[PDB]
């Protein structure tokens, strides 16, 4: 329990501490566990210059901290001026504080099944981030080509001493392959004192192997590591790849000629918006927001699209079986006839790339040298939005649809009229009255913060249960990750749990994991769990290493803190025949509490208490617990001067017409361009900048 | 006593006995804690103490385990097999000695489970030790020579098998010839060769007049069952989905009744007829039914299924089986209680198909007078789930309920929907029998399972009888989990029996597992832990590895046990708390106790009693 604080009277103190001088506290615990590890060692400043370190006195920070707490862009100073971003590798994160639970602080990762309140589903999860989305390509190899030039850049360069002593030294899984097989003959000679020795001939397997497995070793000029793929105890210790990777490239390049097997891109949307042609009676076209490298999954070689979503009938409170196996969810998948394409039905619209690039609103012109290496390469934050015109998809002559519910096929006895098979499709969008709204309040200002700041403790007897009940809630009944890592799957709950991987998803929440088979209001039973407890959301998380706001738990500039994830920079591939494009991370974000699922739900929506959309869920970290999401709207933040001409930056990437942004990068005046004239469902009075309504301008109107 | 029975054709001496009858009690009929009807037995057929086994009987029993005899292990004898008899069609045949190359193929293609099966039945014999060469026919001459000329053992020791002589084999061994003394032959489906020269088995089979299993069975499909059979075997799940009996034929008769009551094919509403196919005259009891279906699923059916029952039992219309089919399915709160008080007080029939994804049977039947021989508990799903429970007072007035139509395998495809009785080893009281602080209601429904009805196959959970259910109580199965969470007041086993009022005659319960009611981070409890009663949580035995569990409804407890009160823990009163942090997990991580402010602090590893999360 108090451990982490000095025992219970340490922890006394951290409660009646303001987060400020918490921070200091965990801060310097944070960068002891980090600092057991040596650390960023690029280009560096001299004795001199820590009168940046004395501006962080108007925002606060610590700079030889921030050259390690992660990959974060620090100060370059020879001349006062210009940035330095790292890729001299990577840094982890945890957090022994965003929980108290004390118990299973391995299953920090929120409860996957399951429905605390309305507010949750039958209203976000359930009717409105609707679609579990599958994008199928019929192919495979884009991956492995990619991953495979970078497995040659691993190979090759490398030092001509662990060209032998990476490959030649770890051969033990050959020497593995030859003693286990060997073991089968020691034993199969056990019974032949009389009987004649054919075996000798499958003795072989030592000799006629050697010579195969010691020209293997000999060359070492571009097959610079061992062929061999896992090991362990006694499974998966199988041994066969190839090298030489242009010649495994060309291989993969006539695999994917054949149209034999299929892959899948998927992520998760909400329905945002339609486009509305006939008074709002009867709608056909809708807008779905999700994230960019879940959007870049339109292809034009797609075989097909599916829609599977939570049924509006559904109840809270209940505890669901995987997508695939419960009856409460529907899915709709969409496929080509007479070769029409399913990009002619189904479009990426807008992608949030390059949105502040404006003059002087940038931030690339301020790398200092690394600008030789990272040149063309823009900026982005991981949110899209995808069109899907169902008056054709439902289009017979051009399309196929198919209706599935527990893995059967219901497509003949489903809804078939085409106004009431759109409603069914989107859980009637159309003539519900909880339609989505954005959150317009500058998360910065200290006033809004406070609606969502936590206590750690509170006395639930006590009359101050009001100041809880009205905290702002994050809420995201969002995502729908794999299957293969929800842990609260019974080991003998073996018909969900064996098709594990293949087809089939969870319904990941933001929540305690204690609520999983626990929340079912079976009649003549009392609630076991008190009604402040699952009547609300969760909030932003005490993680260290993503936090750039430090009286802020939770906010983050991504561009300083979070500009990269993983080995390799984001690329998108543009339309009208341009080259690929490699962008940055950028923009406001936020560290959701319990949120960490795994392999899926990236273009997860946070929500807040009255249905306000208010950040795009994208990358997840098991091991800090916590992940990243992109804020919609963004007031802006100033530095004064700690990081030169730097800026957050002040936009909104829904309504547009903030003082950094681009003013042709942003969801209306998007659609502005391709509906001129128009209404919208978000956009009733028309897409023109004078029908912002007063709520979301910037400076004029200061509270939003 | 001291007749003769038949047991191989042969007919022989044996101390021979009646089963013990099932000894009802006047206390068990005053608490209406008996079965409502009819007393039910068990054992239905006599016992075998002892049989003078001969030359003659054990040499019969000897040549039964070679040919397979006639009865059903006819085909499966240890020289008359389907392995056995593919290997020695293809010696008959006209080619040279290396097609045994073929018969290794007949164990490499599709049959490698058939053979390493029927292989072990020999192989003990198989391995030379010194002894295989006198028992291998005329092939003796050519065995020392063309032992040198195998390309492999199994191509090798198929060898032996297929030139065997079973003339050799009239010699029964140690063990098996003392089951044959308690009057059980070798099944020739378990008959194998041990080493020296000589029959032994994995398993032994009585006269059918003398199995318990079978007679049992048939005597309860034949008269407790509505819609009777003759047969002693178990429905198949598509009989079971279906609502069909053997010797009795449906007609779905929904359109007068559709056009009646106003319902369209598409409501989930149904009605079927089954009449026996030959009637029986000679009692007037049933030959024909009507049978409702209701797909509660629906939303049509799940409305109307109230007012249908109720209309057609105004209009006079009688029902023998209704069917409620998909119950929780959709939605896993769905209420029933409504329904189910609406049905008849007298009923033939009730087939209730529960959802295994709500695992919901709280709902209670209690108050009626009568299901006449049947309530069928049945799912589509998995029904050995240990979130599967009955409140024991529910079935007060049932006359059986329906423990044949067992249909779990390893065997089935996953990914079909099969259908089965479902496995309760957990019984959960509801609130409404814990009303003036009384521990009365729960006693008695306690003891109608662990006693009072205990020789029945359904209160006996899942492992079944032991070697007499009517007599020694004890000995037999009982459901070993208790689930307080419907009912908030319990927080311990205080005013709880376990033994039957008697205790020279019979084994006292043990349970394996308790749920309990929790609401707050903190298991609130007085200082009762003087009397809760301790050795009765136990698991199923003492030396065991495993121990028993405590549950709570919440699993928040991370907070500690709050003891209450100003009243000093004696010796069991230590004995007790250690309970509840050794056998609940979230509490045995960090032992936390709290004490209120009053008392000494009696205990010294305790916090203030704070309550602020």
């Amino acid at each position: 329990d108090f451990a982490y604080f000095g025992g219970t009277s340490g922890y006394d103190e951290y409660t009646k501490k303001d987060q400020k001088s918490r921070f200091d506290y965990d801060n310097e615990r944070y960068m002891t566990r980090l600092k057991s590890q040596f650390g960023n060692s690029s280009n560096s400043i001299n004795l001199k210059e820590y009168r940046g370190l004395e501006t962080k006195q108007e925002n606060i920070k610590k700079f030889d901290d921030q050259a390690a707490i992660s990959n974060f862009d620090t100060y370059y100073n020879a001349a006062l001026k210009g940035f330095t971003l790292p890729v001299y590798g990577s840094d982890g994160k945890v957090s022994g504080l965003k929980i108290y639970e004390g118990a299973e602080i391995g299953k920090g990762p929120s409860v996957v099944d399951s429905l605390g309140r309305n507010e949750k589903a039958k209203t976000v999860g359930l009717a409105r981030t609707l679609p579990n989305e599958e994008y199928k390509t019929s192919a495979i190899q884009t991956f492995q080509t990619n991953f495979t030039i970078y497995k040659d850049y691993e190979k090759e360069i490398e030092e001509a001493e662990d060209n032998i002593k990476l490959f030649d030294s770890w051969n033990e899984q050959q020497i593995q392959s030859y003693i286990s097989a060997q073991l089968t003959q020691l034993r199969l000679n056990y019974e032949d004192e009389v009987s004649q020795i054919d075996r000798e001939i499958s003795q072989t397997q030592p000799d006629k192997t050697t010579i195969l497995s010691n020209l293997n070793q000999k060359k070492s000029k571009i097959e610079s590591e061992y062929q061999k793929e896992l090991s362990t105890i006694s499974k998966l210790n199988k041994d066969s790849l190839k090298e030489w990777q242009r010649k495994e490239i060309e291989k993969y390049n006539e695999k994917k000629k054949e149209k034999t097997f299929q892959i899948s891109e998927s992520g998760t949307m909400w329905i945002m918006d339609y486009l509305d042609e006939n008074a709002g009676k009867n709608p056909t076209k809708f807008y779905f927001g999700t994230n960019s490298h879940v959007a870049k999954g339109i292809k034009d070689g797609m075989v097909s699209f599916s829609l599977t979503r939570l049924n509006s009938e559904v109840k809270v409170g209940q505890t669901f079986k995987l997508n695939g196996h419960d009856s409460n969810f529907t899915k709709f998948t969409f496929s080509p006839i007479n070769g029409n394409k399913l990009e002619d039905a189904v479009t990426a619209i807008f992608h949030a790339t390059d949105f502040i690039n404006e003059n002087s609103s940038p931030l690339k012109l301020l790398d200092s040298e690394q600008k030789s290496k990272y040149n063309g390469a823009g900026i982005f934050a991981d949110f899209a939005i995808v069109e899907v015109d169902f008056a054709k998809l439902l289009d017979k002559g051009k399309y196929s649809y198919s209706v599935w519910s527990a893995s059967n096929d219901i497509t003949n006895q489903y809804e078939t009229e085409q106004n009431k098979l759109i409603s069914k499709i989107t859980n009637n969008y159309s003539e519900s009255d909880k339609k989505v709204k954005f959150f317009s309040d500058s998360l910065l200002n200290e006033q809004t913060y406070a609606k969502f700041d936590r206590p750690l403790d509170f006395d639930p007897k006590k009359e101050d249960e009001l100041k809880k009940y009205n905290d702002l809630d994050s809420l995201y009944i969002v995502g729908y990750p794999t299957a293969y890592k929800d842990f609260y799957l019974d080991q003998y709950e073996d018909e969900k749990q064996l098709k594990n991987k293949k087809y089939d998803f969870s319904l990941w929440i933001n929540s305690e994991y204690k609520f999983y088979n626990k929340l079912i209001n079976k009649e003549g039973s009392t609630n076991s769990f008190k009604e402040y407890e699952t009547g609300k959301g969760n909030f932003f998380s005490y993680q260290i290493g993503y936090r750039s706001f430090i009286d802020k738990p939770g906010l983050t500039d991504a561009f300083i803190t979070v500009n990269k994830v993983g080995k390799k920079l984001y690329s998108l591939k543009d339309k009208n025949k341009n080259e690929v494009k490699k962008y940055f991370n950028y923009g406001l974000e936020i560290l959701p509490r319990f949120y960490a699922p795994a392999g899926g739900a990236s273009g997860s929506s946070v929500r807040t208490k009255d249905n306000k959309l208010l950040a795009v869920y994208h990358a997840s970290n098991e091991t800090a617990r916590t992940g990243l999401a992109v804020a919609f709207r963004s007031d802006g933040y100033d530095y004064k001067n700690l990081f030169g001409d730097y800026k957050l930056g002040q936009y909104d990437l829904i309504y547009g017409g903030g003082k950094d942004q681009q003013k042709e990068k942003s969801y209306r005046e998007v659609m502005n361009k391709m509906y001129s004239g128009k209404k919208s469902a978000l956009f009733q009075n028309g897409f023109t900048d004078d029908k912002i309504p007063s709520e979301f301008k910037f400076n004029n109107g200061t509270q939003n | 006593r001291k007749q003769t029975i038949t047991i191989a054709g042969i007919e022989v001496e044996a101390e021979i006995e009646g089963p013990p009858g099932f000894v009802t009690h006047q206390r068990d009929k005053d608490r209406k804690i008996s079965n409502p009807t009819k007393p039910y037995q068990n054992h239905t057929v006599n016992k075998i103490l002892s049989v003078k086994v001969t030359d003659k009987l054990k040499e019969q029993v000897a040549k039964d385990a070679l040919s397979g005899g006639n009865g059903y292990d006819e085909g499966v004898g240890l020289f008359n097999n389907s392995i056995f008899n593919v290997f020695k069609e293809e010696f008959n045949s006209g080619k040279e000695l290396n097609d045994i190359l073929s018969s290794l193929e007949s164990v490499a293609r599709q049959n490698s489970g058939a053979f390493q099966n029927t292989l072990e039945r020999y192989k003990k014999m198989l391995d030379s030790n010194n002894v295989i060469n006198f028992l291998k026919s005329e092939a003796q001459k050519e065995y020392p020579k063309l032992k040198s000329k195998f390309q492999t053992k199994n191509q090798e020791y198929i060898w032996l098998i297929a030139n065997l002589d079973q003339s050799k084999f009239t010699k029964i061994a140690s063990t098996s010839e003392k089951y044959l003394e308690k009057g059980l032959t070798i099944s020739p489906r378990s008959a194998f060769i041990n080493e020296a020269g000589e029959i032994d088995s994995n398993g032994w089979g009585p006269p059918d007049e003398y199995n318990t299993v079978t007679s049992r069975l048939r005597r309860d499909n034949s008269e407790y069952r509505v819609f009777d059979y003759d047969e002693y075997y178990s429905r198949s799940s598509d009989r079971i989905a279906n609502g069909t009996y053997p010797g009795w034929v449906k007609e779905d008769v929904s359109e007068p009744y559709s056009k009646k009551y106003n319902f369209k094919a598409s409501d989930g509403i149904r009605f079927s007829k089954l009449e026996r196919i030959n009637p029986n005259p000679a009692k007037g009891k049933l030959n024909s039914g009507l049978v409702l279906d209701l797909d509660v699923s629906n939303d049509e059916a799940y409305r109307r299924s109230k007012e249908l029952i109720e209309k057609l039992q105004k209009d006079g219309e009688q029902i023998t089986s209704y069917r409620i089919k998909n119950m929780g399915e959709k939605n896993s709160d769905q209420a029933f209680k409504d329904i189910l008080g609406a049905l008849p007080k007298d009923i033939q029939q009730l087939e209730l198909f529960f959802s295994d994804k709500a695992t919901n049977t709280a709902s209670l039947i209690a108050l009626e007078n009568k299901n006449i021989k049947e309530l069928s508990l049945y799912t589509s799903g998995n029904s050995l789930k240990k979130a599967w429970s009955y409140n024991p007072l529910a079935l007060r007035n049932t006359t059986w309920i329906n423990t044949i139509d067992y249909n779990v395998s390893a065997e089935y495809s996953s990914h079909d929907k099969i259908t089965t009785r479902i496995t309760f080893n957990t019984l959960a009281f509801d609130q409404e029998d814990f009303s003036n602080g009384s521990y009365e209601r729960i006693n008695d429904g306690l003891r109608m399972v662990y006693y009072a009805r205990n020789n029945e196959p359904f209160f006996q959970g899942g492992h079944g009888p032991g070697l007499e259910p009517d007599k020694k109580l004890g000995q037999n199965s009982y459901p070993t989990g208790l689930d307080f969470s419907r009912v908030t007041g319990i927080k311990s086993l205080k005013g709880l029996r376990f033994d039957d009022d008697l205790d020279t005659s019979n084994e006292p319960r043990k349970i394996t597992e308790l749920t309990l009611y929790n609401n707050e981070s903190y298991f609130e409890i007085s200082s009762d832990e003087l009397n809760e009663a301790n050795l009765q949580h136990l698991s199923t035995g003492e030396g065991n590895p495993e121990k028993p569990k405590i549950h709570f409804s919440n699993g928040n407890n991370t907070t500690s046990i709050r003891i209450s009160g100003k009243t000093l823990l004696s010796d069991e009163g230590r004995r007790n708390l250690d309970k509840y942090f050794e056998y609940n997990e979230s509490l045995r991580n960090s032992g936390k106790q709290i004490q209120i402010p009053n008392g000494s602090d009696e205990l010294k590893k305790q916090l203030e009693g704070w309550g602020y999360k």
